[PDB]
DNA sequence: GCTCTGCTCCTTCTCCTTCCTCTCGAT
DNA sequence: GGAGAAGGAGCAGAGC
RNA sequence: AUCGAGAGG
């Protein structure tokens, strides 16, 4: 405790002292107009996906959502968003077979580790589907937290 | 994130024996010796009763960092006196005592 | 491959309309971008005709290269008028101000011992300087110039003879004052008009090399004539990135869109002085041409009309690209973002050595250094390399004498690959590894010093209580800066200095 | 602070013509050197005219804002020296609530209007869970002051204790 | 981590030289750009598979040179090259003293 | 302050110029002698309804917060006004009689108002338009919101907004300090005046004392709205109606034996000497002020215009300036002189008292006004363009609705109060986010 | 030795609090100090504040 | 005068003595303004101006100079300032952090 | 003696900036 | 905010 | 990708 550092005693710390609870929330849109593309949220596959992220999509559901009490970290996608294949020059669909499928999925932010807390599924004023999610972890104090 | 395991404050590790012995060069008949996995909390003891031998004429500890679980002992004795035996000596010495204590505290407990 | 040199002189001048076409690559002729408008391409004479390359593809000047080792290349804009430099306006006007005007010498000469003396001055910014403000006077292109000596006798030099008018700045043109004014009852006054860019480019054309060596300037590098353009040169993709917008959309940066505005103006004069010429009204289609292009090298000369980009928001010219704090110079240049480097808070630790710092385990894992296996380590880097790159003491990359780099994170061979002496392993940082250590801000040397590394637990840099006072650091939050060498040279530099 | 309020503004007209009433005299009737010593009487910057017995004119119009005549939040500043009486009705002002001395209190000298029976109400009032906040401004026990005001207060800190 | 004005400045008042030289090029922004001898900018087509150059304007298919520099100095001379300035960088000091 | 802005000042900025006009009297159409036909829109009562929620297939529902937060709602109200639409069908009758709206009013189609549509406004939570400003702590329960949060703010998209306030100047008042030495102005009494009635205007007055009372400061000038040179004191008085001498510094000093400041004023009386007629000195203002037009009394009309309405616009409307107007401005002219005589020290510039806070009814009525404004301007054009407007206005104050709803949403949204063109008056930092860490934060 | 001097001479200017006053002397000290007369020695400010000239 | 009587009769147990004494964190003043008189306010090397008419609050009356009607505090840290004190105390506080920003700004831009 | 040809003696205008770091939330 | 750079202006001398 | 805001040192 030599400067403005200090001292403190473990075992309060292992009883809960100054122990707490993080949030988090993540969110994503259906689409913008139907075009000749749409968007949507649904569990992505590694050879039927086109620039698919380099996480995982393990966790997601048929939706590509995850249950609440599931446990993500790090890179692990929460979101299995979708977008069409668009190499054409209007920036819409395309007849293609496997990379017809390009994604546009969500993960969290690579520093977070938690599980899920609670997921939102809902629209907007413009009926478009409208995904959010909330995390969640435990902070407990460590050599270099403030107070 | 990168916090060390409570277990290292107490097991053993790979490759890490209990006690390791050195010799010291700075003077005759002194060793340093390095406790692993193991605080003062028994370190203290084996200073203390290394003091009440009259052979022994150097006897102290110190924990170089908090961090790790690890104690330095040096131990200097007279011509004759191999250390490694004063410090084996130290340690029947406490247990008989520690012996005692708990026969003492269960007849008192008792009545 | 051709002999590698270092610089040792920087030469700076001006671009000679020829010049710049004869390193041009391509003529550039349309006022469209990417895609031809719908297919799939770029523009003919537009971002790749030939020019820098772009994902995917290659040619570029036919040298491919893809879009590693390429720089761009400069294609070119022939102007349908002249146009002032944004830049050289000022000195455009003082230059007008010392020749005579439309006779190709300065109105003061040798026969002056005033001039003289400012000619006599070596320090050419200096010269110039003392000559224009000598020429800001008796402002006449007399003919027949009064000798030093028996002043009935006159140098027949002036080949006006005619009063040279007076220049105001207005904007991006130049009013042109001419004197007259005659005494007996103020016959034509000071005739007021805009000087063309055109008669003023011919009266630079007309200036003498003793004329332009008299101002500076220098007949090889730099000429009053380079001061106006008449043809640009067009940056290659390399330095206007034509980015792609969030989902394979465009977005191409503010001078490809503004370059654009330039070749559609310059279009409008080609076809409308070619065909149905208005008189002049075609002014306001060179005004037109004028500001593009001297707004696009320059987004800001005083003169409240200010380039605005459609979006809402003002146009990011050549000058905005590179000026003051976080612009070039300042920003990319002079300080700049690093790799293997590292950042965290600070906590005191009283068993540390004066020179140690105590560095965070996944920070000594992340963070690596290329040593060169040799006879004498070989053994302890194979070991590294055994331990992989998920340990304290590991390692990650390896370089074979090829420059092939071993991901060792996708490696079932962490004891099958054998080093070879020559290769190089990029290790986890070790123990007594030489490190540069700092505190935000940075007031003196004490605020940079090397440090020995001693890989600790927990997240964060520790630190020995006297060191503190040269950091001017506590431990109420304070974060430092960790960077690692990288070759042996630097970190004998460093341990010795 | 805790207790800083900011008005929300109001019409100034009541207040204009009840100084008419009082016998405020319009500027066009004015007559400087006539009634040299007459009071600038203004309202949110407006010079409106001028008056004759200042003094009597603040009894009656701090009575008519203590009342709840006049909206409390109308700041009323006299300033004795420069003959000026400056009312503001603007919006936007910020002002502070203070007890009112009154002197007046035959029992001894000077002493505060808010007497223990108002508190004893307040209180009972304030755990039966009738005086309220608004009705203390009603029974004219506190007022407004705002930073201009201020200037012509003399205030006490502990009333309890309390050279002045 | 952004490397300052600051930073480097110190480290000139170290005197360590090389240091500067590895962590403002080696360790971010490092280029090999052929310069013509002749006129010293950045046009030779550097056709790395013939061992053809060229510079174009100089005819100067021999005597030119690599540069080791970062690739933000490179936009800054490209830069100036817009705005019809020239930056000729001459390996060979012609100014002797 | 959100309450009296939705209770008063909003229907307030409606009233004024609640209604557009297009008298098209005496025309051309040649079939008759110069033909009538007018038109006639009037704003009256506006309605605010509770939060509601606009769904894309048409169907509504009450807003709750929580709904809005989740969902990402703006937390808006639906605005209705009356809105008359009065059509002059045209009579058609040749004659000089066309030039009048009265026989135009003769055809008069009067269709009816009712709740019309305007627009959207963002609802303060607890405000008297919000259902939690009701709901008791059990309500609150079964509506999910906490019982402790004040409410003091917006939902913008889903995200809490909160006005800060924003400090500034009061207005109409007198500022009398001493201007550097550097100047060539000695004293200077900034007189920040702004009729706030509506127009607003926020004009400056600047009386200035010119450097040392040994040189030019024996003449006073000032600063007239609109007259880009200064003009003597001693000139406005007599084009305010002042004249007679002795009575243009009875105005002014209000003490007969006060020589010292009789004496700085004498100077000023010497430089009278050159205009005795008032319409002199109003030619003289009118053509000191910009060219000389309405050369037919030489902007004599023009300077009265300006006199009347921009100078001192806090006291306009009224022909008893003369007198009245004429007192106060003598009156800003003493206390300069005053700060001069050192019997009264500089104008503290950061005295408390002095300040305003702009809140959030005062910051709306600003924006809005604006949004109103340029809702009733495309209107207008469009109804004179418009070959009968009764056809072409229930659509067109449907478009400028959309306008005034997304303009005054985005204001709020981003914090950026411009009219989204180049940082016009940028307030960025207006409306923020809310911190979220502490009840106390 | 350019660097090295600008640094001593530029970093312990950050303790330089006084700005006019608190330092003290025998006439009296209404004299430009701390940073603010720093300034005008470095940007050789035509007009200083405090001029003073010291006659023996 | 008061901050020495307070500093002599403290005894050599004074642990904030010792730290003074070795020279570790304190100094003279810091126990004078602990211990004994805070002292005399000011802003802008001045006495608490009269930001009031005559006066620097509205709890004095006008026209008076006595020492703590401008900012004179009398009272230690340990014994507690009063309402009035406070406030002058905060006025002197405010200057001070007020100059701690601006000469980073200043001097950050002389040392380059 | 009286305007003239220079000044130099002023007043009246345009231009610029600790470090560094983090997050969100708009377009 | 306090420079610096460009410009109008107001007088000792000086040649016809 | 710019742009503003809130903070930390
Ligand atoms: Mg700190
Ligand atoms: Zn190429
Ligand atoms: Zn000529
Ligand atoms: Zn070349």
């Amino acid at each position: 405790n030599q400067e403005d550092s200090m001292i403190m005693n473990q075992s309060s710390i292992d009883r809960g002292l100054f122990r707490s609870l993080f949030f988090r929330s993540y969110m994503d849109q259906e689409k913008k107009y139907g075009m000749s593309i749409t968007e949507t949220f649904e569990k992505p596959q590694r050879t039927n996906t086109l620039r698919m992220k380099h996480g995982t999509y393990d966790k997601l559901d048929d939706d590509g959502l995850i249950a609440p009490g599931v446990r993500v970290s790090g890179e692990d996608v929460i979101i299995g968003k979708t977008t069409p294949i668009s190499p054409d020059e209007e920036e819409l669909g395309q007849r293609t077979a496997y990379h017809s499928k390009r994604d546009a999925s969500t993960p969290l932010r690579s520093t977070e580790n938690g599980i899920v807390d609670q997921v939102l599924v809902t629209t907007n004023q413009d009926g478009l589907k409208f995904v959010k999610v909330r995390v969640r972890t435990t902070k407990i104090p460590q050599i270099g937290d403030k107070f | 994130m990168n916090a060390p395991d409570r277990f290292e404050l107490f097991l053993l590790g790979e490759g890490e024996s209990k006690l390791k012995i050195d010799p010291d060069t700075k003077a005759p008949n002194a060793v340093v010796i390095t406790f692993e996995k193991e605080d003062h909390t028994l370190g203290n003891l084996i200073r203390a009763e290394l003091l009440n031998d009259r052979k022994v004429l150097f006897a102290a500890y110190k924990v170089e960092h908090p961090f790790f679980a690890r104690f330095k002992l040096r131990i200097q004795t007279t011509e004759g006196y191999d250390p490694k035996d004063a410090l084996k000596n130290a340690c029947n010495s406490i247990i008989n005592k520690l012996g005692a204590l708990k026969t003492n505290f269960e007849t008192e407990w008792n009545l | 491959s051709a002999p590698l040199r270092t610089v040792k002189e920087v030469q700076f001048g001006l671009f000679s309309p020829e010049e710049v076409r004869a390193i041009s690559v391509a003529k550039i002729r349309f006022p469209e971008t990417m895609d031809e408008t719908q297919t799939r391409a770029k523009i003919g004479g537009l971002n790749d005709p030939r020019l820098g390359s772009i994902d995917r593809n290659l040619k570029c000047q036919t040298c491919q290269e893809g879009m590693n080792e390429c720089p761009g290349h400069f294609g070119h804009i022939d102007l349908a008028k002249p146009v002032f430099h944004v830049g050289f306006i000022a000195k455009i006007k003082k230059v007008c101000e010392c020749v005579c005007m439309h006779c190709g010498k300065l109105l003061l000469d040798e026969h002056n011992e005033l001039m003289r003396q400012a000619l006599a001055i070596k320090d050419s910014k200096k010269r110039f300087a003392a000559i224009w403000t000598l020429c800001k006077t008796k402002m006449v292109c007399e003919t027949d110039v009064p000798s030093e000596d028996d002043p009935t006798q006159l140098v027949s030099r002036g080949g006006c003879g005619n009063t040279q008018p007076t220049i105001r700045k207005d904007g991006l043109k130049l009013v042109g004052s001419w004197k007259k004014d005659r005494a007996t009852g103020d016959a034509d006054e000071p005739e007021l008009r805009v000087l063309s860019t055109e008669e003023i480019l011919n009266i630079f054309k007309h200036i003498s090399v003793k004329d332009f060596t008299s101002l500076g300037f220098n007949e090889v590098f730099s000429r009053p004539e380079w001061m106006i353009l008449t043809c640009l040169p067009v940056p290659p993709p390399p330095v206007r990135p034509s980015i792609s917008f969030n989902e394979s959309q465009r977005g191409e940066d503010d001078l490809t869109f503004k370059l654009a505005d330039i070749l559609k103006a310059n279009i409008s004069l080609e076809t409308l002085e070619h065909n149905g010429a208005p008189h002049h009204a075609i002014e306001e289609a060179e005004s037109l041409l004028q500001f593009h292009v001297a707004t696009y090298m320059d987004n800001d000369i005083a003169g409240q009309p200010q380039a605005l980009q459609k979006s809402g928001r003002p146009v990011k010219s050549i000058r905005a690209r590179l000026k003051g704090k976080e612009g070039r110079i300042r920003g990319n240049l002079m300080g700049k973002r690093v790799d293997f480097s590292a950042r965290t808070v600070i906590s005191g630790d009283p068993n540390l050595e004066l020179d140690q710092v105590g560095v965070p385990k996944s920070i000594a894992k992340t963070l690596t250094y290329p040593e060169v296996v040799t006879p004498y380590n070989i053994d302890r880097l194979t070991q590294l390399v055994r331990n992989g790159p998920n340990e304290h003491p590991g390692a990650k990359y390896v370089i074979r004498d090829s420059g092939d780099r071993i991901d060792l994170r996708y490696s079932k061979r962490a004891g099958d690959i054998q080093l070879q002496y020559g290769w190089k392993v990029e290790r986890h940082i070790m123990d007594n590894d030489p490190v540069l250590f700092n505190r935000q801000p940075s007031l003196h040397k004490m605020s940079m010093m090397a440090h020995r590394v001693k890989v600790i637990p927990y997240s964060t840099f520790r630190l020995n209580l006297s060191v503190t006072s040269p950091y001017n650091a506590d431990f109420d939050g304070d974060e430092m800066n960790l960077h690692v060498p990288q070759s042996e040279e630097t970190r004998a530099e460093l341990s010795q200095l | 602070s805790l207790m800083s309020c900011i008005s929300v503004g109001t019409d100034p007209m009541p207040i204009i013509t009840f100084l008419s009433e009082w016998g405020m005299e319009p500027l066009e009737d004015y007559v400087p050197h006539q009634s040299p010593d007459a009071t600038r009487v203004f309202v949110n910057g407006v010079w409106h005219g001028v008056h004759r017995n200042p003094a009597r004119l603040m009894e009656t119009l701090r009575t008519l804002r203590r009342k709840g005549d006049i909206n409390p939040e109308v700041s009323m500043i006299r300033d004795i020296r420069e003959k000026e009486l400056k009312i503001f009705t603007d919006a936007g002002r910020v002002y502070r609530p203070l007890f009112i001395v009154e002197d007046d209190e035959s029992l001894g000298h000077k002493e505060l209007k808010v007497r223990k029976g108002h508190i004893a109400k307040l209180m009972a009032t304030e755990y039966q869970d009738e005086y309220t906040w608004s009705s203390l401004l009603n029974e004219g026990l506190v007022e407004y002051i705002d930073a201009e005001e201020e200037e012509s207060i003399l205030i006490a800190m502990q009333p309890e204790d309390l050279h002045a | 981590l952004r490397f300052g004005e600051m930073e480097r400045d110190c480290m000139i008042a170290h005197g360590a030289a090389s240091f500067l030289k590895e962590r403002l090029m080696e360790a971010s922004d490092a280029f090999r750009v052929h310069i013509c001898g002749i006129c010293g900018l950045m046009t030779v087509i550097a056709k790395l598979n013939h061992n053809q150059f060229e510079c174009k304007g100089c005819d100067n298919k021999i005597d030119i040179y690599q540069i080791h520099i970062p690739y933000a100095a490179k936009l800054l001379f490209q830069e100036l090259m817009a705005m019809n300035i020239t930056p000729r960088l001459y390996t060979d000091r012609s100014r002797d003293f | 302050s959100f309450n009296q802005f939705v209770d008063y000042t909003l229907q307030d900025i409606i009233c004024e110029d609640s209604t557009l006009i297009l008298e098209q009297l005496a025309q051309h159409t040649t079939e008759s002698d110069n033909i009538s036909r007018k038109y006639e829109i009037s704003f009256g009562k506006i309605y605010v309804t509770k939060p509601m929620v606009n769904e894309s297939d048409g169907v509504t529902h009450a807003l709750y917060p929580q709904e809005a937060r989740l969902r990402n709602l703006t937390y808006s109200s639906g605005l209705f006004v009356d809105v008359k639409k009065r059509t002059y069908e045209a009579i058609d009758v040749p004659g000089r009689e066309l030039k009048y709206e009265l026989i135009a009013e003769e055809s008069e189609d009067d269709s009816e108002s009712g709740k019309v549509f305007i627009g959207r406004l963002p609802i303060m939570l607890r405000s008297k338009n919000c259902y939690l400003s009701e709901a008791t702590e059990s309500d609150l329960y079964k509506l999910k919101e906490c019982p402790f949060d004040m409410g003091g703010y917006f939902i913008i998209n889903g995200s809490e907004k909160v006005l800060i306030a924003q400090e500034r100047s009061a207005g109409n008042i007198v500022q009398v300090f001493k201007k550097a030495a550097p100047s060539p102005i000695s004293h200077v009494a900034e007189i920040r005046s702004a009729l706030e009635k509506g127009s607003r205007f926020i004009s400056t007055l600047q009386v200035k004392l010119y450097g040392r009372e040994g040189s030019s400061a024996r003449t006073i000038k000032a600063t007239l709205p609109y007259i880009k040179q200064d003009i003597p004191i001693v000139i406005i008085f007599r084009a305010l109606g002042i004249i007679p001498d002795g009575e243009i510094l009875e105005h002014i000093c209000y003490d007969v034996n006060d020589w010292q400041m009789l004496e700085m004023l004498k100077p000023c009386v010497e430089d009278g000497f050159v205009i005795q007629d008032r319409e002199t000195a109003l030619d003289f203002i009118g053509r000191r002020g910009t060219a000389l037009g309405i050369k037919k009394e030489k902007r004599i009309q023009y300077a009265k215009d300006i006199l009347q309405k921009e100078f001192l616009p806090h006291i306009t409307q009224l022909e008893g300036f003369e007198s009245r107007k004429a007192f106060f401005l003598g009156y800003m002219i003493n206390r300069l002189l005053l700060c001069a005589l050192d019997r009264k020290d500089q104008d503290d510039r950061d005295h408390f008292g002095k300040k305003r806070l702009d809140l959030a009814g005062p910051l709306l009525a600003q924006l809005f006004k604006t949004l109103f404004k340029k809702l009733t301007k495309d209107i207008f054009r469009y109804m004179q363009r418009t070959v009968e407007e009764a056809h072409d206005f229930n659509m067109k104050l449907a478009i400028n609705a959309k306008t005034i709803t997304s303009g005054l949403k985005y204001a709020l949204a981003t914090g950026n109060w411009g009219e989204q063109k180049k940082a016009m008056s940028s307030r960025a930092g207006v409306s923020q986010v809310l911190n979220r860490y502490t009840y106390s934060s | 030795v350019g660097v090295l001097a600008a640094q001593s001479i530029g970093e312990p200017a950050t303790q330089m609090t006084l700005n006019t006053f608190h330092f003290a002397g025998v006439a009296s000290k209404k004299v430009t100090s701390g940073v603010p007369r720093l300034k005008e020695i470095l940007n050789v400010a035509k007009n200083m504040k405090t001029p003073s000239l010291t006659v023996y | 005068k008061a901050g020495r009587l307070a500093e002599v009769n403290l005894k050599d147990l004074n642990n904030v003595k010792q730290m003074v004494m070795a020279g570790s964190k304190g100094s003279f003043i810091n126990i004078a303004q602990m211990s004994a008189c805070v002292g005399q306010q000011s802003v802008e090397g001045k006495r608490i101006a009269f930001g009031f008419v005559d006066r620097t609050l509205p709890h004095f009356s006008k026209d008076d100079y006595s020492p703590e009607s401008k900012g004179f505090v009398e009272n230690s840290y340990l014994r507690g300032l009063t309402p009035q004190e406070f406030f002058f105390h905060a006025m002197g506080g405010r200057e001070g952090l007020i100059d701690t920003a601006v000469k980073t700004a200043e001097t950050g831009y002389i040392q380059r």
